[PDB]
RNA sequence: ACCCCCGUGCCCAUAGCACUGUGGAACCACCCCACCCCAUGCCGAACUGGGUCGUGAAACACAGCAGCGCCAAUGAUACUCGGACCGCAGGGUCCCGGAAAAGUCGGUCAGCGCGGGGGU
RNA sequence: UCCCAAAAUGUAACGGAGGCGCCCAAAGGUCACCUCAAGACGGUUGGAAAUCGUCUGUAGAGCGCAAAGGUAGAAGGUGGCUUGACUGCGAGACUGACACGUCGAGCAGGGAGGAAACUCGGGCUUAGUGAACCGGUGGUACCGUGUGGAAGGGCCAUCG
């Protein structure tokens, strides 16, 4: 049960990549998509739904994923390694992908 | 490395043109007949690769 | 029976504080013994080695899981 | 006396004693005092013994069970291996080492018990008395 | 549809009874398993199918056939084959069949008295004996194979045998006075 | 600044289980629906999509509790590097250092970071 | 593979035990998902085990075979897609008297799975094998004794 989401962080290589790498907890309807550094237990941009959503707890899937990218602008971030928890990909979760791999 | 009668064999490989092998441990066992695969030979690789002999 | 015997090997190779380089090997091991750290990798034997240059780095917590890393010099 | 399964061989080696203690599972008790080797037929010599003279009770303890067999030369030569599996079970008896203890008798009814129980054994052995509170 | 009745004459007949602090903690229905005894001293492969279709008529799914558990005794007994059954029934599909049995099933029975009153699983679940098949309106002897007997488990989400005997017998269940 | 919640690290049982209490709409969970994207070799239990009420029971968080786990002295002892001896022998002793395990005292059911959110 | 082996490694005996001379188009690569043995309580051809359900459960299971180590974040179990069980190489190390054997980042030409980072140059590893000579097959074109061919010979792979 708890399984699913330690098997995404054994498996994102944290040192050797370098890279840093974008959490999500989207059990339920709120989004936090927050940004953790490789080594350094530190945040730096931190997205979230939480200030107003405009009634909408499931379309902003794709809102807080555009913000993400354009809020992460402003410190410098090139490349990102997604670690979903107990989530396969599909939909809420792909949004948010999608729209932080564009929108960067 | 016994070589007799009993079952599995050492295989050639062939190819589309290719003229190369691949040496695979098969085995007449379970499904043997589809010794098909895709091995690409000094080439523009991508070519239609059975070992079958 | 007195028939049968294997001379083996297995051990550590390189020790704690010593300056390994790219591609020395650190220690050989059957299983998952000493886990590849940071700066070591692992072989299809178990065998951990070294992917730069730098210092050897051992790491206990507690037994079950070890731990080996490279810190570099420069 | 002789174990129900085992591995069969073993070695030999001598250590001072570690799990004997001074009493306990009655209130009188023997201790030897010469490291050696107590052979399975020496115990079934102490036990009989010790039932002679005890006509009822049957509170006669033996916790030092024979776990180590050991080998036997079977005729001659030596151009072989292990020679003699099964020969006979000794239980290693350190200084120290509780072998027998007794109760429910007097004290002249167990100096005698012992003592004859005594003769038999490779070794010298002391009888001892209550005063001893370790673990429990 | 049912549903309504489940919790009419069940969730507010329990505060009046007992003392609910909440309509969540009420005891409810989780799941209803069904099981097959198949093969082992019936080893047919032309049995398989004959509760692999009746099962799928009666409980309206596809059960699925659960193969041994890897021990080889001294009788008969394999590595790895088919010889059990797996039913389990859930929701919309439960109360669906559950209905059945509290109307059809278990009245229409021969020799039928009721069900022993006794607390089976301690752990606030139910377990059924159930036996012959030719007691089912959905079982008809005039187009099948054979006769064998099924076994339906109750599981439910009650902390006591306390709350949930009282569940199960106010939803519909008859007991040996 | 105060406190709390949520997410994520260091640490990876002296920070664990059990028992008990507190928390109700900021947060969390249950729950409700779910023909379709997706999915459980059967079941939308779990994944999953769309979201009210209700409730905090369960879960989770926190707090008390330490009966149980865990951690664990001081002293002494086993053993041993070194030196020096005894018995026919299995063995054992003295001097000089290092120094267990177990058990006991006792210790404590953490602490230390970052970000975000809602309250005073 | 353990023990002897006397806490690096190594170390003998006609010392103490148990295996191998294979297997697998999947038990591979990768990508997703599931978590065990057992006991108790209650249930129907059962009545010991087992099929089902609910709790306890650092796993006392499992990992194709022998054993040890190791594994719960899996090297336990399933499914989709595939043929990296690839080719040309390999800094630097382990190990041996030599010969062999073992691990390996990275680079190149081309592919596989995933959104992706990333991983993959056989299988949890340690046995499942053996020099040279000689010969068979495919390939490629270097030699080919006057020249141009050919026989043959070499080389690459591979078989006995
Ligand atoms: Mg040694
Ligand atoms: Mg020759």
């Amino acid at each position: 049960r708890r399984k699913l989401r330690t098997r995404r962080k054994v498996r994102t290589t944290t040192a050797a990549s370098g890279r840093l790498r974008l959490s999500v907890y989207r059990s339920s309807k709120h989004i936090y998509a927050q940004i953790i550094d490789d080594s350094r237990g530190q945040t730096l941009a931190a997205a979230s739904s939480a200030a107003l959503k405009s009634g909408n707890k499931t379309d902003t899937a794709a809102a807080v994923g555009k913000a993400l990218a354009a809020a992460a602008a402003e410190k410098g971030i090139k490349q990102v390694v997604f670690d979903r928890g107990s989530y396969k990909y599909h939909g809420r979760v792909k949004a948010l992908a999608d729209a932080a791999r564009e929108g960067g | 490395a016994k070589d007799g009668p009993r079952i599995i064999v050492k295989m050639e490989s062939s190819a589309g043109t290719g003229f190369y092998y691949t040496t695979t441990k098969n085995r007449r066992n379970t499904q043997a007949k589809l010794e098909l695969k895709k091995y690409d030979p000094v080439a523009k690789k991508h070519v239609v690769f059975r070992e079958k002999k | 029976n007195g028939r049968d015997s294997n001379p083996k090997y297995l051990g550590v190779k390189k020790f704690g504080g010593e300056v390994v380089k790219a591609g020395n090997i650190l220690v050989r091991q059957r299983g998952t013994k000493f886990k590849a750290g940071q700066g070591v990798g692992m072989g299809r034997d178990h065998t951990l080695f070294a992917l730069s240059d730098g210092k050897v780095v051992f790491i206990n917590k507690g037994k079950g899981a070890r731990f080996i890393s490279i810190e570099a010099a420069q | 006396k002789r174990t129900k399964f085992r591995k069969q061989f073993r070695g030999r080696m001598t250590g001072d004693a570690k799990g004997g203690d001074y009493v306990a599972f009655g209130d009188y008790g023997l201790i030897a005092m010469e490291p050696a080797w107590i052979k399975s037929n020496q115990i079934e010599a102490c036990r009989i013994v010790m039932s002679r003279h005890f006509r009822r009770g049957g509170k006669i303890y033996i916790r030092i069970f024979p776990d180590k067999p050991v080998t036997k030369k079977p005729a001659e030569t030596r151009m072989g291996k292990g020679k003699g599996a099964v020969e006979y079970w000794v239980s290693v008896v350190k200084p120290g080492r509780v072998m027998f203890e007794v109760a429910g008798v007097t004290e002249e009814q167990a100096k005698e018990a012992f003592r004859l129980a005594g003769h038999k054994l490779p070794i010298q052995t002391k009888m001892v008395k209550r005063e001893v509170y370790d673990e429990a | 549809q049912l549903k309504t009745k489940y919790n009419d004459q069940v969730r507010p007949a329990l505060m009046q009874q007992f003392g609910y602090s909440s309509v969540m903690a009420v005891p409810r229905i989780e799941k209803i398993v069904v099981n097959e005894g198949l093969g082992s001293s019936k080893e047919d492969s032309k049995a398989i199918d004959k509760a692999a279709k009746e099962l799928a008529l009666i409980t309206l799914q596809k059960p699925i056939i659960t193969k041994a558990k890897k021990s080889i005794s001294n009788f008969k007994l394999r590595q790895g084959m088919p010889v059990g059954i797996k039913v389990t029934l859930r929701g919309e599909r439960m109360y669906v069949f559950l209905e059945k049995l509290i109307n059809i099933g278990l009245p229409r029975i021969r020799d039928f008295r009721g069900i022993n009153p006794n607390a089976f699983d301690g752990r606030g679940n139910y377990n059924l004996g159930i036996k012959e098949q030719l007691i089912f309106p959905e079982i008809t002897y005039d187009m099948v194979d054979k006769t064998r007997g099924m076994d339906i488990t109750i599981v439910t989400t009650a902390k006591t045998d306390e709350e949930a005997r009282a569940l199960l017998q106010s939803m519909g269940l008859p007991f040996r006075k």
